[PDB]
């Protein structure tokens, strides 16, 4: 999904709000801030109601302006609440009644997702691959800066995981795939307009194809 | 136009979510409080610092950490949520590694701790993949032109830690002494370990 969450490479932001080794304060800066992650895990591990992938996607589904003005932990409150409503566990009425006011949720999905690709290739360390030039409206773990770009395999994972584009929509056909550490030259991604060396993206097999 | 939606205070919303689920019997007794404790006290960059200090003083472990990070971390019992498949990335005299999650916040929680606010910032997420040298400079870390910067974007299930170079002036230090100078920001890759005078 080509949402505003796909921030890598966006220009116009200011300084990162940190200097090295500065005090970051406590793990939680408010008494509710452990709730989003805790309740995500309740949903995943205790209820079996959704996957972590579905949490990433529901946060991607926040209305874009809403996403941009919402602090991190609040986005996950909104996202887990949204999934609980969508899954029929909770109602928005009861959330708002308990909250004493408005509790807007992420927007409905505009895609049913897609299956794990049928045709993929097992790549080896050192091989050159291209990121498939595809557009996926639903969830995908491919930042757009690497779409269509070429890089080289640094690692093939020894484990495999469900395809995000399927499990992030709660589908039954996510299969399993390894992922690959794909190293791109900075110039391949940003031309002359970068000060970096290389960028390594951890890409599911089904996002990749052999380079020409 | 472009205005924020009306919202109850966030604390009220978060506790409403808890109470709605709790009141249906869906949240075991002590569950969120247990997670809070894990996140506050167990998941910690002191663990990643222990692993770096071991690697610095034990060539065999270093090799293991760099070839099979999961196995190395498992020896210490530090696998966990958001830290099940670990890759350690080695800084060298010509390479500085830096970690981000441009898409959200993904971080090797058990060995780095939960991410700091700045790591989840839009500024870091947008900028470090494109201009890491300037980002690190602004943050207080000058990386010389002779050094390739390599940014790892945490887009799948790999969870990364940086193995920084060991600074001069620490020869013969104990593992405890070495651990003290490997900070959270060293493990993320935005800082280099500092030795006092
Ligand atoms: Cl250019
Ligand atoms: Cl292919
Ligand atoms: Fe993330
Ligand atoms: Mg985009």
């Amino acid at each position: 999904m080509d949402g505003v969450h796909d921030l890598a490479g966006v220009q116009g932001f200011g300084k990162v709000p940190h200097t090295v080794n500065a005090d970051i304060g406590p793990t939680f800066h408010a008494e509710w801030e452990h709730l989003p992650y805790s309740l995500m895990f309740a949903g995943v591990a205790e209820l079996g109601a959704f996957s972590v992938d579905e949490v990433k996607y529901v946060v991607e589904r926040m209305e874009p302006r809403h996403y941009m003005m919402t602090p991190y932990y609040e986005r996950y409150v909104i996202g887990v609440a949204t999934l609980m409503v969508e899954k029929g566990i909770l109602t928005q009425d009861e959330l708002e009644s308990l909250a004493g006011g408005p509790f807007p949720l992420s927007r409905p999905s505009e895609s049913e997702g897609r299956p794990a690709p049928v045709e993929t290739t097992t790549f080896e360390v050192g091989q050159r691959v291209r990121v498939r030039d595809e557009y996926v409206p639903g969830h995908i773990r491919m930042p757009a800066y690497c779409r269509g770009r070429v890089g080289t395999i640094s690692h093939r994972t020894t484990e495999k995981w469900p395809f995000p584009d399927a499990i992030g929509h709660g589908r039954n056909d996510a299969g399993e795939e390894p992922t690959y550490h794909v190293k791109f030259a900075a110039e391949e991604l940003f031309g002359s307009d970068t000060d970096g060396g290389s960028v390594v993206v951890d890409l599911f097999e089904g996002y990749l194809e052999p380079a020409a | 136009e472009n205005a924020a939606p009306a919202q109850a205070p966030v604390s009220d919303r978060a506790w409403a979510l808890f109470r709605a689920l709790d009141g249906k019997g869906l949240v075991p007794d002590g569950y969120v409080e247990g997670w809070k404790k894990t996140f506050e006290e167990d998941f910690s960059p002191r663990r990643g610092a222990e692993l770096v200090a071991r690697a610095w003083t034990d060539p065999e472990f270093r090799q293991l950490l760099l070839t099979d990070g999961t196995a190395a971390v498992a020896q210490y019992g530090y696998l966990g949520p958001q830290g099940e498949y670990i890759v350690a990335v080695e800084d060298t005299p010509t390479l500085k590694n830096v970690i981000v999650c441009s898409l959200c916040s993904c971080t090797a929680w058990p060995i780095l701790g939960l991410p700091p606010t700045w790591y989840k910032s839009f500024e870091y997420r947008a900028r470090v993949v494109r201009e890491p040298r300037k980002v690190l400079s602004e943050m207080g870390t000058e990386i010389a032109s002779d050094i390739e910067i390599r940014v790892y974007d945490t887009t799948a299930e790999t969870r990364y830690m940086v193995l920084p170079q060991r600074p001069a002036g620490t020869e013969g230090w104990s593992q405890e002494q070495l651990q003290e100078i490997v900070t959270k920001d060293c493990l993320i890759g935005v800082a280099i370990p500092q030795v006092p005078t």
